[PDB]
């Protein structure tokens, strides 16, 4: 009897493709997700900078009713 | 490119492994006599090449 190594009944295959996926997410929408987020965070700050305008001349107001 | 060097690496430390199981030494094997190869390899090593692959 013979016990050497051959494939018991062959192998099976093993690919050699090159896996990338290219993703992706279409860049122009992207662009419309950095531009989206970027006027979200204008009005919002806009908004809140306006509210602290309002408190501010409420803090001149003080400085001028208080002084004499 | 610190990593990609020690993940490769991991990989030839399993070639070393099986040039361990081959005939016994990690690197500079002899193993190939003029006149063919000598000392043939354990049963058990062309299914861990399999694996490998």
């Amino acid at each position: 009897v013979k016990q050497d190594m051959p494939p018991v009944g062959g192998y099976g295959p093993i690919d050699y493709k090159r896996n990338l996926p290219r993703r992706g997410l279409s860049g122009y929408s992207m662009f419309a997700v950095g531009i989206g987020a970027l006027l979200f965070g204008y009005w919002s700050m806009m908004r809140w900078n306006r509210e602290r305008r309002r408190l501010q001349i409420e803090d001149f107001e003080a400085r001028i009713a208080l002084m004499p | 490119a610190m990593t990609p060097f020690f993940w490769m690496f991991e990989e030839r430390e399993k070639m070393f492994e099986f040039y361990e199981r081959v005939s016994g030494a990690r690197m500079h094997a002899a193993y190939v006599r003029p006149g063919g190869v000598h000392q043939d390899l354990p049963l058990g090593l062309m299914d861990d090449i399999y694996e490998f692959s």
